[PDB]
């Protein structure tokens, strides 16, 4: 009952944060295809950009999910 | 010259134009008429 609904709108606010995330991301991503354009000759530079660049972006997602899951299951 | 090697020097790399850069044709300049001694010879 009670309690389960602040846990219950506890997820959603989560799921909310997320928003910002798939945001962020899609930047980092953006400039990626618009630099292949310019130096095809360097995707090598790109290619390896593309991991570091990508993990940073997706790391304070994950966490996300994580505050999530405790929320709905404890 | 002096705008050209401006922008030369901010050019972006790799790809630049073809102009620029291709990744023979002789052109040879001549008289329509002689009594040039040398000059078209040489």
């Amino acid at each position: 009952n009670l309690g389960q609904l602040g846990q219950y709108l506890g997820a959603g606010l989560a799921c909310v944060g997320m928003a910002g995330a798939a945001m962020g991301v899609g930047n980092v991503a953006g400039n990626y295809l618009a630099g292949a354009l310019r130096n095809p000759s360097a995707a090598a530079s790109q290619t390896a950009t593309l991991f570091i660049g990508m993990a940073f972006a997706e790391a304070l997602g994950i966490f996300s999910f994580l505050v999530a899951l405790l929320l709905l299951f404890a | 010259a002096a705008v050209m090697a401006g922008l030369t020097a901010a050019a972006a790399g790799m790809a630049p134009r073809l102009l620029a850069g291709t990744g023979h044709l002789l052109v040879v300049m001549t008289s329509e008429r002689g009594l040039a001694g040398g000059f078209n010879s040489s």
